[PDB]
Protein backbone atom coordinates (compact mmCIF):
# COMPACT_ATOMS: atom_id res chain seq x y z
CA UNK A 1 0.00 0.00 0.00
CA UNK A 2 1.94 3.06 -1.22
CA UNK A 3 0.79 5.41 1.51
CA UNK A 4 3.30 8.26 1.04
CA UNK A 5 2.69 8.33 -2.68
CA UNK A 6 -1.09 8.20 -2.55
CA UNK A 7 -0.85 11.36 -0.51
CA UNK A 8 1.33 13.19 -3.01
CA UNK A 9 -1.10 12.31 -5.80
CA UNK A 10 -4.06 13.25 -3.61
CA UNK A 11 -2.68 16.76 -2.74
CA UNK A 12 -1.20 17.68 -6.10
CA UNK A 13 -2.39 21.16 -7.22
CA UNK A 14 -4.54 21.34 -10.32
CA UNK A 15 -4.16 23.72 -13.27
CA UNK A 16 -3.63 27.42 -12.46
CA UNK A 17 -4.22 30.23 -15.00
CA UNK A 18 -2.33 33.48 -15.29
CA UNK A 19 -5.15 35.72 -16.66
CA UNK A 20 -2.86 37.06 -19.42
CA UNK A 21 -4.38 38.83 -22.40
CA UNK A 22 -3.07 36.76 -25.30
CA UNK A 23 -4.98 38.85 -27.87
CA UNK A 24 -2.70 41.89 -27.21
CA UNK A 25 0.72 41.92 -28.95
CA UNK A 26 3.53 40.74 -26.65
CA UNK A 27 5.22 43.33 -24.45
CA UNK A 28 7.80 42.85 -21.77
CA UNK A 29 5.73 44.75 -19.13
CA UNK A 30 2.58 42.75 -19.71
CA UNK A 31 4.33 39.39 -19.94
CA UNK A 32 6.11 39.96 -16.60
CA UNK A 33 3.06 41.49 -14.92
CA UNK A 34 1.28 38.25 -15.94
CA UNK A 35 4.16 36.08 -14.66
CA UNK A 36 4.19 38.02 -11.34
CA UNK A 37 0.45 37.49 -10.92
CA UNK A 38 0.79 33.81 -11.97
CA UNK A 39 3.56 33.51 -9.37
CA UNK A 40 1.18 34.67 -6.66
CA UNK A 41 -1.59 32.36 -7.82
CA UNK A 42 0.84 29.43 -7.89
CA UNK A 43 2.13 30.46 -4.45
CA UNK A 44 -1.39 30.11 -2.95
CA UNK A 45 -1.53 26.55 -4.31
CA UNK A 46 1.95 25.76 -3.04
CA UNK A 47 1.02 26.86 0.52
CA UNK A 48 -2.06 24.60 0.54
CA UNK A 49 -0.02 21.76 -1.02
CA UNK A 50 2.85 22.07 1.42
CA UNK A 51 0.78 22.23 4.60
CA UNK A 52 -0.83 18.89 3.68
CA UNK A 53 2.48 17.07 3.04
CA UNK A 54 3.54 14.15 5.25
CA UNK A 55 5.33 15.27 8.43
CA UNK A 56 5.03 18.94 7.61
CA UNK A 57 3.49 19.79 11.02
CA UNK A 58 6.56 18.27 12.64
CA UNK A 59 8.13 21.55 11.63
CA UNK A 60 8.14 24.61 13.73
CA UNK A 61 5.61 27.01 12.23
CA UNK A 62 8.29 29.64 11.30
CA UNK A 63 10.37 27.01 9.48
CA UNK A 64 7.14 25.91 7.77
CA UNK A 65 6.76 29.44 6.43
CA UNK A 66 10.44 29.96 5.68
CA UNK A 67 11.01 26.84 3.53
CA UNK A 68 7.90 27.63 1.41
CA UNK A 69 9.26 31.06 0.64
CA UNK A 70 12.80 29.84 -0.05
CA UNK A 71 11.88 26.83 -2.26
CA UNK A 72 9.06 28.54 -4.13
CA UNK A 73 11.00 29.42 -7.28
CA UNK A 74 12.57 25.92 -7.58
CA UNK A 75 9.17 24.22 -7.20
CA UNK A 76 7.51 26.42 -9.82
CA UNK A 77 10.35 25.75 -12.24
CA UNK A 78 10.29 21.98 -11.59
CA UNK A 79 6.54 21.64 -12.07
CA UNK A 80 6.67 23.92 -15.08
CA UNK A 81 9.35 21.80 -16.84
CA UNK A 82 7.09 18.77 -16.23
CA UNK A 83 3.99 20.62 -17.54
CA UNK A 84 6.02 21.65 -20.59
CA UNK A 85 7.16 18.05 -21.11
CA UNK A 86 3.77 16.37 -20.70
CA UNK A 87 1.53 18.86 -22.51
CA UNK A 88 3.62 20.05 -25.44
CA UNK A 89 6.74 17.87 -25.37
CA UNK A 90 9.17 20.73 -24.48
CA UNK A 91 8.46 22.65 -27.72
CA UNK A 92 7.29 25.60 -25.51
CA UNK A 93 7.18 26.65 -21.86
CA UNK A 94 3.82 25.70 -20.38
CA UNK A 95 3.83 28.37 -17.62
CA UNK A 96 0.07 28.04 -17.72
CA UNK A 97 -2.58 27.17 -20.30
CA UNK A 98 -3.11 30.87 -21.02
CA UNK A 99 0.59 31.70 -20.75
CA UNK A 100 2.70 29.45 -22.91
CA UNK A 101 6.13 30.87 -24.08
CA UNK A 102 7.51 30.28 -27.55
CA UNK A 103 11.13 31.37 -28.19
CA UNK A 104 9.91 34.87 -29.22
CA UNK A 105 8.30 35.28 -25.80
CA UNK A 106 11.36 33.83 -24.08
CA UNK A 107 13.41 36.60 -25.67
CA UNK A 108 10.75 39.29 -25.13
CA UNK A 109 10.62 38.39 -21.39
CA UNK A 110 14.35 39.21 -21.05
CA UNK A 111 14.90 35.89 -19.24
CA UNK A 112 15.99 33.94 -22.31
CA UNK A 113 18.99 32.27 -20.73
CA UNK A 114 16.75 31.02 -17.89
CA UNK A 115 13.99 30.07 -20.31
CA UNK A 116 16.26 27.95 -22.51
CA UNK A 117 17.59 26.23 -19.36
CA UNK A 118 14.10 25.41 -18.20
CA UNK A 119 13.73 24.01 -21.69
CA UNK A 120 16.91 21.84 -21.16
CA UNK A 121 15.12 20.64 -18.01
CA UNK A 122 11.77 19.94 -19.62
CA UNK A 123 13.51 17.82 -22.21
CA UNK A 124 15.28 15.83 -19.49
CA UNK A 125 11.97 14.64 -18.13
CA UNK A 126 11.63 12.82 -21.43
CA UNK A 127 15.28 11.79 -21.86
CA UNK A 128 15.48 10.32 -18.35
CA UNK A 129 11.98 8.78 -18.70
CA UNK A 130 10.92 10.36 -15.39
CA UNK A 131 7.77 8.57 -14.09
CA UNK A 132 4.84 10.67 -12.72
CA UNK A 133 5.60 9.22 -9.31
CA UNK A 134 9.31 10.13 -9.60
CA UNK A 135 8.17 13.69 -10.39
CA UNK A 136 5.89 13.97 -7.38
CA UNK A 137 8.47 12.68 -4.85
CA UNK A 138 11.18 14.73 -6.44
CA UNK A 139 8.99 17.85 -6.20
CA UNK A 140 8.34 17.14 -2.51
CA UNK A 141 12.07 16.73 -1.76
CA UNK A 142 12.62 20.07 -3.48
CA UNK A 143 10.56 21.81 -0.76
CA UNK A 144 13.22 20.60 1.75
CA UNK A 145 16.29 21.55 -0.34
CA UNK A 146 17.03 25.11 0.81
CA UNK A 147 18.27 26.00 4.30
CA UNK A 148 19.75 28.95 6.20
CA UNK A 149 23.41 28.93 7.23
CA UNK A 150 22.33 30.27 10.75
CA UNK A 151 19.90 27.35 11.07
CA UNK A 152 16.16 26.91 11.22
CA UNK A 153 14.28 27.32 14.53
CA UNK A 154 14.19 23.54 14.79
CA UNK A 155 16.81 22.09 12.47
CA UNK A 156 16.66 18.54 13.89
CA UNK A 157 13.02 18.15 12.74
CA UNK A 158 13.69 19.44 9.20
CA UNK A 159 16.72 17.08 8.98
CA UNK A 160 14.47 14.12 10.03
CA UNK A 161 11.86 15.15 7.48
CA UNK A 162 14.40 15.45 4.57
CA UNK A 163 15.98 12.08 5.41
CA UNK A 164 12.59 10.42 5.24
CA UNK A 165 11.62 12.04 1.91
CA UNK A 166 14.91 10.69 0.54
CA UNK A 167 13.90 7.29 1.94
CA UNK A 168 10.65 7.57 -0.05
CA UNK A 169 12.43 8.41 -3.24
CA UNK A 170 14.65 5.32 -2.54
CA UNK A 171 11.60 3.19 -2.27
CA UNK A 172 10.14 4.68 -5.41
CA UNK A 173 13.37 3.84 -7.22
CA UNK A 174 13.22 0.26 -6.13
CA UNK A 175 11.17 -2.79 -11.29
CA UNK A 176 13.69 -3.21 -8.47
CA UNK A 177 15.82 -6.34 -8.63
CA UNK A 178 19.21 -4.60 -8.83
CA UNK A 179 21.02 -2.25 -6.39
CA UNK A 180 23.31 -0.96 -9.18
CA UNK A 181 20.31 0.04 -11.29
CA UNK A 182 18.84 1.73 -8.23
CA UNK A 183 22.06 3.80 -7.78
CA UNK A 184 22.32 4.73 -11.43
CA UNK A 185 18.75 5.99 -11.16
CA UNK A 186 19.49 7.75 -7.87
CA UNK A 187 22.47 9.49 -9.46
CA UNK A 188 20.42 10.71 -12.42
CA UNK A 189 17.50 11.96 -10.29
CA UNK A 190 19.61 13.85 -7.76
CA UNK A 191 21.53 15.44 -10.69
CA UNK A 192 18.23 16.53 -12.24
CA UNK A 193 17.21 17.96 -8.84
CA UNK A 194 20.50 19.88 -8.36
CA UNK A 195 20.15 21.54 -11.79
CA UNK A 196 16.91 23.26 -10.69
CA UNK A 197 18.84 25.47 -8.27
CA UNK A 198 21.06 27.54 -10.58
CA UNK A 199 17.96 28.26 -12.65
CA UNK A 200 16.04 29.41 -9.60
CA UNK A 201 19.15 31.44 -8.68
CA UNK A 202 19.20 33.18 -12.13
CA UNK A 203 15.41 33.68 -11.83
CA UNK A 204 15.74 35.10 -8.30
CA UNK A 205 18.48 37.44 -9.44
CA UNK A 206 16.38 38.65 -12.36
CA UNK A 207 13.20 39.21 -10.36
CA UNK A 208 15.18 40.98 -7.65
CA UNK A 209 16.57 43.35 -10.28
CA UNK A 210 13.14 43.71 -11.85
CA UNK A 211 11.44 44.71 -8.54
CA UNK A 212 14.15 47.29 -7.76
CA UNK A 213 13.49 49.06 -11.05
CA UNK A 214 9.82 48.11 -11.63
CA UNK A 215 8.53 51.74 -11.55
CA UNK A 216 10.95 52.43 -14.40
CA UNK A 217 9.45 49.65 -16.62
CA UNK A 218 5.72 49.61 -15.68
CA UNK A 219 5.78 46.09 -14.27
CA UNK A 220 3.30 45.54 -11.43
CA UNK A 221 4.09 43.36 -8.47
CA UNK A 222 1.42 42.07 -6.20
CA UNK A 223 1.89 43.19 -2.60
CA UNK A 224 2.84 39.74 -1.47
CA UNK A 225 5.47 38.89 -4.10
CA UNK A 226 7.13 42.29 -3.55
CA UNK A 227 7.48 41.43 0.15
CA UNK A 228 8.95 37.98 -0.57
CA UNK A 229 11.38 39.27 -3.19
CA UNK A 230 12.46 42.13 -0.94
CA UNK A 231 12.52 40.15 2.36
CA UNK A 232 13.32 36.46 1.66
CA UNK A 233 14.92 36.40 -1.79
CA UNK A 234 17.93 38.59 -0.92
CA UNK A 235 18.84 36.06 1.81
CA UNK A 236 19.37 33.56 -0.96
CA UNK A 237 21.23 35.99 -3.20
CA UNK A 238 23.37 37.27 -0.26
CA UNK A 239 24.40 33.68 0.53
CA UNK A 240 22.62 33.52 3.92
CA UNK A 241 20.25 30.87 2.66
CA UNK A 242 21.63 28.09 0.45
CA UNK A 243 20.43 25.16 -1.65
CA UNK A 244 21.34 21.76 -0.40
CA UNK A 245 23.20 20.24 -3.37
CA UNK A 246 23.49 16.47 -3.62
CA UNK A 247 26.67 16.71 -5.79
CA UNK A 248 29.38 19.42 -5.97
CA UNK B 1 6.58 39.93 7.11
CA UNK B 2 2.77 39.99 7.48
CA UNK B 3 1.43 39.56 3.91
CA UNK B 4 2.74 35.96 3.50
CA UNK B 5 2.08 35.10 7.18
CA UNK B 6 -1.50 36.18 6.68
CA UNK B 7 -1.92 34.04 3.54
CA UNK B 8 -0.35 31.12 5.43
CA UNK B 9 -2.58 31.66 8.52
CA UNK B 10 -5.61 31.89 6.15
CA UNK B 11 -6.19 29.58 3.18
C1 LIG C 1 9.25 36.88 -12.37
C2 LIG C 1 8.31 36.17 -11.41
O1 LIG C 1 6.97 36.64 -11.60
C3 LIG C 1 8.74 36.46 -9.98
S1 LIG C 1 7.57 36.00 -8.88
O2 LIG C 1 6.63 35.12 -9.51
O3 LIG C 1 6.92 37.17 -8.32
C4 LIG C 1 8.37 35.20 -7.74
C5 LIG C 1 8.75 35.86 -6.58
C6 LIG C 1 9.47 35.18 -5.60
C7 LIG C 1 9.82 33.85 -5.78
F1 LIG C 1 10.50 33.23 -4.82
C8 LIG C 1 9.46 33.19 -6.95
C9 LIG C 1 8.73 33.87 -7.93
C10 LIG C 1 8.37 34.68 -11.69
O4 LIG C 1 9.42 34.07 -11.54
N1 LIG C 1 7.20 34.18 -12.08
C11 LIG C 1 6.97 32.90 -12.45
C12 LIG C 1 5.62 32.53 -12.52
C13 LIG C 1 5.23 31.23 -12.82
C14 LIG C 1 6.19 30.26 -13.09
C15 LIG C 1 5.79 29.04 -13.37
N2 LIG C 1 5.37 27.98 -13.62
C16 LIG C 1 7.64 30.63 -13.01
C17 LIG C 1 8.77 29.65 -13.27
F2 LIG C 1 9.31 29.26 -12.14
F3 LIG C 1 8.37 28.56 -13.91
F4 LIG C 1 9.70 30.27 -13.96
C18 LIG C 1 7.97 31.95 -12.70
Amino acid sequence: QPIFLNVLEAIEPGVVCAGHDNNQPDSFAALLSSLNELGERQLVHVVKWAKALPGFRNLHVDDQMAVIQYSLMGLMVFAMGWRSFTNVNSAMLYFAPDLVFNEYRMHKSRMYSQCVRMRHLSQEFGWLQITPQEFLCMKALLLFSIIPVDGLKNQKFFDELRMNYIKELDRIIAKRKNPTSCSRRFYQLTKLLDSVQPIARELHQFTFDLLIKSHMVSVDFPEMMAEIISVQVPKILSGKVKPIYFHT
Amino acid sequence: DSAFSRLYTRS
